[PDB]
């Protein structure tokens, strides 16, 4: 439960992904599957980079679950 | 910045 007693309706696995947290604490909202769940990862963990190109593309299974791991290796400094 | 942003991504990998 990431959006807490204020999440909505319903509340059920089902063919749906739901609100869903990660080690840096991505709260990653309510999806399904074959859905490409994309995000600009925090890397302003300080105050470093000055254009920032990259993103966390972050699909969900077919069975309706989260994939396995997510790609936030793309995330790199301003070179 | 020149030394925090490594461990920021390193952190990164782990997701």
């Amino acid at each position: 439960y990431c959006h807490r007693t204020t999440i909505g309706n319903f509340s059920g696995p089902y063919t749906y992904c739901n609100t869903t947290l990660d080690q840096i604490g991505t709260c990653w909202p309510q999806s399904a599957p074959g859905a490409l769940v994309e995000r600009p990862c925090p890397e302003y963990f300080n105050g470093i980079k000055y254009n920032t190109t990259r993103n966390a593309y972050r699909e969900c299974l077919e069975n309706g679950t989260w994939a396995s791991r997510v790609n936030y290796s793309h995330c790199e400094p301003i070179l | 910045l020149a030394q925090e942003a490594h461990k920021n991504r390193k952190l990164l990998e782990i997701i």
